């Protein structure tokens, strides 16, 4: 088998390939979550230098890991596929042994630990990818809004953004964001994350796509229609 | 390239020595042993405002008589947890008792060295390991990716830890009090911290024979903070 | 066909007092109907005031004591020469035991010494690793004769107060090492009367604060 | 061995005796067949000694673990399943395990499992297991009612085990009484079978088949 | 799981005030048929150990080349391989102790008895059994097979305890040992009248006796046996 | 220079530098002195601190009742080495019945650190040992080196400043080898000899380590208040 | 385990399922569930050795719940019950095979038909208007082969349902403690209460 | 040792990027163009040959497209070599899918699985990447006609019409401006040929230097055909749209 140390410490501290892997993420298209009072919002940027597309059967951005938890990402979409699965086979394992669905903190646990494992294995390269977890406990209505990254460190947001241009758009939730006031409605929490990638986007066409999660499995994706409708309220408001 | 590991021609190993680098760059940490307990406290550190700073988890149970506290890629440390999690227990259930303190930190060590060309590279990260046995009675000890543990009176890890080890050098005594040393802690933790210490970026636990290992809430460390300001301004 | 057990006969017995413990066995090996041994001993000092011996198939029973010595010394070099606490040992040995629980060591182990309260200890396993703490415990081939006499004498089983109408029992009290001894020895005689595979010679393993000290009596040769 | 456990008003109420056998051989008059896992968790044991005595030791650390890594104790469910899908893995090997999960959590509130060494797993009100199980479960159904007093829940628990105690000769000793609530279990005393079956036989007036 | 082929009978074994003494048939049986007859079952190790083996010949050939190969490893690396870092009889012992008793495990036995006899480097006598199921035991005399039913009965009325040793010469000893191989011969259908003994003294050493026979018989009373009953 | 990435890698001189690395590791080490008479052996260490917070670092450890080392350089290291000498002793006690000769100690290690030495991917280990011992044939010191060389002494020293020991042991070379029957004599004259590599720092009563083994004294370890008696 | 029942009709699947779970001379348990769902418009009742049932039942309803999630569609009853088949016809030549025999009852959305399929332990599928397991069959199917008709509507099938329990509780030896029934059609699975 | 010859495929660059990725895709930009066009009634696979010579046998041969199963088909851009391997196991992937579950696979799904071994190439191993990238055309009944494409890097896309290899920046603005939704297979038959004609690095566009097929269900009621062109049928088919 290749055994090849291939993420390896360098004189000064660092592991290089983990940090490559970071650009790799920084390269990705924008990704945004934001959770509000009683839900969480993923917001994803598509790239609109791909026209002639087929909407219906390309790979959607936000990925079902099981029917209460969400997993979007920013970085290579090859290597995305890999950690989606393998946190879909661990949300039906723990289902099977357990008798009980995961916890969003588990699931990320588990999805970051995958990503740690890749930084020191040997003949593997880390993953060039991050992810933004999201949903709900079972039997619980507390919003739940997880990050990782390749070198497997993992932790809580009120709201977050990764990808291309990512600073920006943080930039804006960190003044935008209440703390003590989340958004309280759905129609809020998704104005704010809308709000934020118009920051960065370019138009709000077929370019921005929006999930929301709420309590007890109910997650849905919006239609270009619906999207354009919080693109056409910002802008008119906007002009002041 | 060059093999992973080779020695360097003073007598060391490039990789360990590289890790150790790493560690510098880590968040503070600090550990300090007492007659009465074993205190542990750490700098959070979040990257950014909107980051929730009560899922940062740098203090962690390995059993209910001893705790660690970490520095560095501390993602690196969460096999090392697991496996102390499983010889502590594993130990309990083979010999219905509880494992020594050193035996513990002995048996983490032995994972550090076992990279090469096992796994790719060295762990990125230091423990501060603290617990109490009947033996030994309150012990705290420094687990580096070297495979090596010291034991300490007192002990300071991460970016600060030079600053402050020259601070625990004065500070501390054989008679010093649990309460003594949890505004210790706090004291050298704020004077080495880039941003002002408050409960939220900073957290305390400890270790005792009658209550066990128990990390501290954020009322109650913020209680300490406020203490510990009235007491460098009453003189 | 290859029938990997045998039966080597002998019997032995656990008795535990206030400040004291004893294990004793009879020194006769036996296969079939011959004689072995008359002095082959099965009652062993391990170390840390620990006594243990394991009855029944001779070659099982000095592979496991073997193993349990070898244990104990591998837990000084691991854990800083820290004393290995009866209970302790007594919890090892189930996992020696149960580690063979499809093929097992067909013996009956009795492990005896003093407790961290410097209390006799006794403690008696099947042979898949099952044990229990107790004041009393006969093993092997005459435990079905001698057991039940314990119970009697040294937990004053069905004993009541005489003239209080069956309804006060005999109060529980520990044993001198003097009693307990005599105990034993009346204990094998009668064993050695009444069974083949029991005679020759008895051996008293005494374990105190102090150490271990041995004592050896003549049993029946015949 | 006889055990049972059974569901109430005011908890679970487990009860079990302390005999061991080796074929016609009493081995044992003093034998524990309840673990207490947690404060919060009960596992009975029924069958093969070493099996039980075994299995339901690494059991606890297998939980011991769980609340470790996940900061939660863990659920009777989930506890029940880590046992079933271990003996599952022997099956056919020739484990005799036959055991009952008992405990507390908020999410289920108080709860029941049968486990056994076949790989059966059942949540249930009710269950007596062991050699003298039926001899239990003539008694325990016959005065059964949800809306027992804690005081006669207990009784009937250890009434139920010496009826069995009594008539099957591979159960009896003494018996041990558990109550589990909301609070975790509570332990009420060992009662030896001894003086126990003519207390009980004075005053209730009952085993009128045996000679006073 | 075996079954013996080509086996030998047994193997009769004492202590005495200096030494130990060891006799074992020089025959290799087939069932009922008496195949082989210059078979050698004491296999000296050293100036110091002799180890006597009965049950089946093949096995016995195996141990034979183990014991060969365990001098040669002993030398290697070892200036006082013929002193003080000599294999000594409880080293020998223990070794195939620790082979039979894994072998039975296995459940692919060396289908032998064996008797280590030796003195140790002290002065002490050594004499020690060890068998198929890795079963061992100790005893002033020892012996395999029909030599456990008939011989031991007869050197245990010479050395009955441990305080007897110091009192039994070795002219006493080899007597009943040769009486005792007598007995077997009148009484085992296995056994041929041809045997070697073996002494190993601490003052003068390994004396190894070949081709020794059974003599002094009585049969002379054989001839007044007429029928089985009214004859 | 181009010749020292890795172990499998000679220069053209004939030179391993890989393994003079692992070399210098043990002239960083703190100083362990050894050394013995014809009764004992003994071995004493300077430990080691990260600073006045920290513990002495251990550097002696126990092998067998009869054996163990001093060690310099890695201490990780030590310990897997330890840890084989540890098996092997007690491999030679279950199977043989017989303690492990110092001499085979010496050559176990000795092969196993040359396997390091000549194979791609792994490292020499990177630390030395003193060996100290009581066997059959008396007293015994061993220095081990991660080359693979193991040598026999009557005294020695290795670790930082380890040249003034060893130039006093070798004048006293006459006086402590019959050093006979007396411990304390022995140990005295062991502390006298580390003395001599000591420079600005003294000997304390948490920074010295004694151990000994001999005739009738078992391999035993002196720390803490039980060295007193020696400054 | 024992008596489990399937009937086809018009616009559903019926399965009827005993509650009884014995061991010895004990009835340990009378209210089991003696299924599983495997998706939205499937429904699996298994019958066999004890701990092989539920162990089988769980590891099916979870692969094809993963399938769900990974392409985010339901599979038909008739794809399931060959993935099912497949499982159980590499069981039969393993060290352990899986003792479990199954009634796989589905509604199929694309056809609009309702199908059910009867697989034994050995992996012998047959699409069936009705279907048992184990001693069951010996009573059910020739009351079925008089009884049935193709058009019948749920209730019809109900009925036909209580006259298949009520000739097993007069004749069957053992005490089955009655059964769970469930149906299965467009709307998806629900459970009849009161039987 | 052998670390000394390790050229590391499965790297990132400082700028975060794969180079053994990368210098396959700019291999694959230098093989023969072949187009994907999606109609309303079918599928449309257009594919030119590299520099051919005038004594290759034309009709006994097959480079470009190839069939997968009776539903999907796939256009090949890349080494030859390398596409065969991965197509002989998207082959048995397939029938695989129809063993267990009695239905022919969803094209989706067999897209991902041959994605996912080029992933595994570039994340461990040690081995080179695939210098292959794949037009997949194909039908089933839950999103019907569908096409897709994958690259060395493992990652895959859904199209309405596409192009790999050669002069694809041409070719997608090409395409980008004369394809609409409505379209039929005739006319997308005609925009495929159209478009090869311009971006062609040849003199002139001719049968014997093109691989065409179809995926209509132009057969005898709901049911799908796959048509490969023969020799003769593309040489009607290029005289028929006017372009010889
Ligand atoms: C009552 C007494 C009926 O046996 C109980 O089931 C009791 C439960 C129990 C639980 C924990 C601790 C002690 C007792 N069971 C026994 O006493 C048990 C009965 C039994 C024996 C053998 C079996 O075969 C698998 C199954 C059940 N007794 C024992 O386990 C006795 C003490 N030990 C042995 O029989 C030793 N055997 C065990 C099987 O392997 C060979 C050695
Ligand atoms: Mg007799």
């Amino acid at each position: 088998g290749y055994d090849r140390a291939l993420s390896i410490f360098s004189p000064d501290g660092h592991i290089f390939q983990v940090e490559y892997a970071l650009e790799a993420v920084k390269r990705g298209t924008c990704a945004v979550g934001v959770k509000g009072k009683n839900c969480v919002v993923l917001g994803c940027e598509r790239r609109s230098t791909l026209k002639l597309q087929d909407t219906r059967i390309t790979p959607s951005k936000v990925s079902k890991i099981d029917s209460h938890v969400v997993l979007s990402f920013s970085g290579l979409n090859a290597d995305s596929r890999i950690l989606i699965e393998k946190a879909r086979v661990e949300a039906q394992s723990h289902r099977l042994t357990l008798e009980d669905p995961v916890t969003v903190e588990y699931l990320t646990r588990y999805v970051a630990g995958v990503q740690q494992r890749y930084t020191q294995s040997g003949g593997v390269r880390p993953f060039g990818v991050s992810t933004l977890i999201a949903g709900f406990d079972p039997r619980d209505d507390e919003p739940k809004l997880y990050q990782t990254e390749p070198s497997g460190i993992y932790s809580s947001w009120s709201a977050q953004t990764i990808g291309r241009n990512s600073k920006t758009v943080r930039e804006f939730l960190e003044k935008n964001y209440d703390r003590k006031e989340p958004p309280a409605t759905v129609e809020e929490c998704v104005k704010l994350t809308v709000r934020s990638l118009l920051e960065v986007v370019q138009t709000g066409a077929k370019n921005i796509e929006i999930t929301v999660v709420k309590p007890d499995s109910d997650i849905v994706a919006l239609s270009s229609e619906e999207i354009n409708q919080y693109v056409t309220q910002i802008e008119q408001e906007k002009q002041e | 390239d060059r093999g992973v590991s080779t020695f360097s021609p003073e007598g060391r190993l490039f990789q360990v020595e590289y890790s150790l680098e790493a560690i510098k760059l880590g968040s503070t940490a600090i550990g300090i042993a007492t007659k009465e307990g074993v205190v542990l406290g750490v700098e959070k550190r979040a990257t950014s405002p909107l980051l929730e700073s009560d899922s940062i988890e740098k203090i962690v149970e390995i059993d209910r008589h001893i705790g660690c506290a970490m520095s560095g890629l501390t993602a690196d440390a969460r096999s090392m947890i697991e496996h102390a999690r499983t010889a502590a227990v594993t130990h309990n259930l083979y010999y219905d008792e509880d494992i020594n303190v050193e035996s513990l930190t002995q048996s983490v060590c032995d994972l550090a060295l076992r990279f090469g060309e096992l796994m790719s590279r060295p762990f990125g990260v230091a423990l501060l390991i603290a617990g109490h046995d009947a033996d030994d009675g309150y012990q705290l000890f420094h687990a580096e990716p070297s495979g090596t543990f010291y034991r300490y009176n007192a002990k300071a890890i991460g970016s600060g830890s030079e600053g402050a080890q020259a601070e625990l050098l004065n500070e501390w005594h054989s008679s010093l009090t649990l309460k003594e040393a949890e505004l210790l802690v706090l004291k050298i933790l704020k004077q080495v911290m880039e941003e002002k210490l408050d409960e939220n970026n900073a957290q305390l636990s400890c270790i005792t024979k009658q209550d066990g290992f128990k990390i501290y809430d954020n009322e109650k460390t913020a209680e300490l903070i406020k203490e510990l300001k009235e007491k460098e301004a009453a003189e | 066909q290859f029938n990997p057990y045998g039966d080597n006969g002998g019997t032995i017995l656990g008795i535990a007092g206030e400040d004291f413990a004893v294990l004793a066995g009879d020194t006769r090996n036996i296969t079939d109907y011959s004689i072995n041994s008359r002095y082959e001993p099965k009652v062993f000092d391990c170390g840390d005031n620990i006594v243990m011996s394991a009855n029944g198939f001779a070659a099982d029973g000095d592979a496991l004591v073997k193993r349990f010595k070898n244990s104990v010394k591998w837990y000084h070099f691991d854990h800083n020469d820290k004393k290995l606490s009866i209970n302790s040992a007594a919890r090892n040995i189930q996992h020696l035991l149960y580690g063979k629980r499809f093929f097992p060591y067909y013996v009956h182990t009795i492990i005896a010494g003093l407790d961290e309260d410097g209390k006799g200890a006794v403690y008696s396993f099947d042979p898949v690793g099952s044990y229990e703490r107790e004041q009393c415990r006969a093993g092997g081939a005459a435990a079905s004769l001698i057991m039940p006499f314990l119970d009697n004498q040294v937990n004053f089983k069905n004993q009541y107060e005489p003239g209080t109408n069956g309804k006060v029992k005999k109060p529980l009290k520990y044993l001198s090492v003097e009693e307990v001894i005599k105990l034993v020895r009346d204990s094998f005689t009668s064993a050695t009367e009444r069974h083949i595979q029991v005679g020759d010679g008895l051996e008293i393993l005494i374990v105190t604060k102090d150490g271990v000290r041995k004592e050896f009596y003549e049993l029946k040769r015949d | 061995t006889t055990t049972l456990a059974f569901r109430f008003q005011g908890g679970i109420i487990v009860a079990v005796d302390s005999r061991a056998t080796a074929g016609n051989w009493v081995a044992s008059q003093t034998v524990k067949k309840v673990i207490e896992i947690n404060p919060f968790l009960l596992g009975t044991m029924a069958g093969g000694a070493a099996d039980c005595q075994f299995w339901e030791t690494w059991l606890g650390s297998q939980f011991r673990l769980h609340e470790l890594r996940e900061k939660e104790r863990i659920s009777v469910a989930a506890a029940s399943k880590i046992l079933s899908n271990l003996v599952y893995q022997y099956k056919g090997a020739g484990l005799s395990m036959g055991t009952m999960i008992c405990g507390y959590t908020r999410k289920e509130g108080p709860t029941i499992y049968y486990v056994d060494s076949d790989g059966t797993r059942l949540k249930g009100d009710i269950f007596c297991v062991g050699s003298g199980q039926t001899f239990a479960y003539g008694v325990l159904d016959s005065n059964y009612k949800w809306d027992l007093s804690v005081e006669d829940a207990l009784y009937l628990g250890k009434r139920s085990i010496l009826a069995a105690a009594h008539r099957d000769a591979y159960s009896g000793g003494s018996v041990n009484l558990y109550h589990v609530t909301e609070d975790g279990w509570i332990y009420h005393g060992n009662h030896d079978v001894g003086e126990l079956f003519w207390k009980v036989k004075e005053e209730e007036g009952s085993f009128n088949n045996v000679i006073g | 799981t075996q079954q013996p082929i080509v086996t030998g009978t047994s193997v009769i074994s004492m202590k005495y005030d200096n030494g130990v003494i060891i006799a074992a048939d020089n025959l290799g049986s087939y069932g009922s048929l008496l195949r082989f007859n210059g078979v050698e079952r004491l296999i000296p190790v050293g100036d110091n150990t002799v180890v006597g083996i009965s049950g089946d010949i093949s096995d016995m050939q195996h141990i034979e080349r183990l014991l060969k190969d365990l001098v040669t490893e002993n030398a290697y690396d070892n200036p006082l391989a013929d002193a003080e870092e000599a294999l000594e009889p409880s080293y020998i012992f223990e070794y195939l102790a620790t082979v039979m008793y894994q072998r039975r495990s296995k459940m692919n036995p060396l289908w032998n008895a064996i008797i280590v006899a030796g003195v140790q480097s002290n002065g002490d006598q050594f004499l020690r059994y060890v068998n198929l199921l890795g079963v061992t035991y100790s005893s002033p005399t020892l012996a395999t097979g029909f030599g456990a039913h008939m011989a031991n009965p007869l050197l245990r009325k010479v050395v009955d305890r441990e305080s007897d040793i110091p009192k039994t010469t070795v002219q006493v000893a080899e007597e009943a040992i040769v009486n005792a191989m007598r007995v077997l011969y009148y009484r085992d259908a296995r056994s041929s009248r041809n045997f070697s003994l073996a002494i190993i003294d601490k003052n003068t050493g390994l004396t190894f006796k070949k081709n020794l026979q059974v003599e002094n018989m009585k049969w002379d009373f054989a001839k007044d046996i007429k029928g089985y009953g009214t004859q | 220079n181009n010749y020292d990435g890795d172990t499998v890698t000679f220069s053209p001189t004939g030179r391993l530098f890989q393994v003079e690395y692992a070399l210098e590791a043990i002239k960083q080490g703190s100083v362990t002195v050894g050394l013995r008479s014809n009764t004992h052996a003994v071995l004493v260490a300077l430990k080691r601190n990260a600073d006045e917070l920290s513990s002495y670092q251990k550097k002696i450890i126990k092998c067998d009742e009869h054996m163990g080392l001093s060690l310099a350089g890695l201490a990780p290291d030590a310990r897997v080495l330890s840890n084989y000498l540890r098996q092997q002793c007690n491999y030679s006690s279950l199977v043989f019945n017989r303690k492990l000769a110092v001499e085979r100690a010496g050559h176990l290690l000795c092969d196993k650190a040359q396997k390091n030495t000549q194979s791609y991917g792994g490292r020499p280990y990177g630390v030395g040992l003193l060996i100290i011992g009581y066997d059959k044939s008396g007293a015994h010191l061993l220095e081990f080196q991660p080359s693979g060389n193991v040598t026999e002494l009557y005294g020695t020293a290795i670790g930082a400043r380890s040249q003034g020991a060893k130039t006093y042991l070798e004048r006293t070379l006459d006086t402590f080898i019959k050093i006979d029957g007396n411990p304390d004599e022995l140990i005295k004259a062991g502390v006298e000899a580390i003395s001599q590599s000591l420079r600005d720092e003294s000997l304390t009563v948490d920074n010295l380590s004694i151990a000994i083994v001999g005739k009738d004294t078992p391999f035993t370890i002196y720390d803490g208040e039980a060295v007193a008696k020696y400054i | 385990m024992d008596i489990i029942l399937g009937i086809r009709v018009q616009d559903s699947v019926i399965l009827a399922s005993s509650k009884a779970v014995t061991r010895g001379i004990s009835v340990l348990k009378d209210s089991d569930d003696k299924t599983r769902q495997l998706s939205p418009h499937t429904l699996m009742s298994f019958a066999g050795e004890a701990g092989d049932t539920v162990q089988f039942a769980e590891y099916i309803q979870a692969n094809i719940q993963l399938y769900s999630i990974r392409e985010d569609y339901e599979l038909s009853p008739q794809a399931v019950s060959s993935f099912v088949r497949q499982e159980l016809a590499k069981s039969i030549r393993s060290r352990r095979p899986y003792q479990v025999n199954v009634l796989i009852g589905g509604y199929d959305k694309k056809k609009n038909k309702p199908e059910l399929y009867q697989i034994d332990y050995l992996g012998t599928k047959v699409e069936l208007p009705y279907g048992a397991h184990g001693y069951s069959g010996f009573y059910t199917f020739s009351l079925l082969d008089h009884h049935y008709r193709p058009d019948m509507t749920t209730e019809e099938g109900l009925d036909l349902l209580k006259l298949c329990v009520q000739e097993l509780e007069k004749r069957m030896p053992m005490d089955f403690k009655g059964v769970i029934v469930k149906i299965v059609d467009k709307d998806g699975i629900r459970q009849v209460d009161d039987f | 040792g052998s670390r000394r010859y390790d050229s590391r495929t499965t790297i990132f660059s400082p700028e975060g990027r794969l180079y053994q990725v990368e210098y396959a895709l700019e291999s694959i930009s230098h093989a023969g163009t072949a187009i994907g066009i999606m109609a309303s009634d079918g599928i449309v696979l257009a594919a030119e040959r590299k520099v051919t010579s005038t004594l290759l046998e034309q009709d006994t041969s097959t480079e470009k497209l190839y069939k997968l199963n009776d539903k999907i088909a796939v256009a090949v851009a890349g080494l030859t070599a390398d596409a065969e391997i991965l197509i002989n196991t998207a082959r048995i992937h397939a029938q695989n899918y129809l063993k267990t579950y009695n239905e022919d696979i969803p094209v989706e799904i067999l897209v991902r699985r041959l994605s996912d071994i080029k992933q595994g190439y570039t994340q461990h191993g040690g081995l080179r990447p695939f210098g292959v990238s794949f037009i997949y055309a194909g039908y089933d009944d839950r999103y019907g006609y569908q096409l897709y494409t994958s690259n060395p890097s493992g990652n895959y896309t859904g199209w309405k019409a596409i192009s790999v290899g050669a002069n694809t920046s041409a070719a997608q603005t090409l395409l980008q401006m004369d394809y609409k939704d409505d379209m039929k297979v005739d006319d997308a038959i005609e925009l495929a040929l159209k478009t090869l004609s311009k971006t062609t690095d040849s003199s002139a566009l001719t049968y014997d230097r093109l691989e065409f097929a179809t995926i209509r269900k132009g057969a005898n009621d709901g049911e799908v055909y796959q048509k490969i062109f023969k020799p003769q049928e593309i040489k009607d088919i290029l005289v028929k749209t006017g372009i010889t």
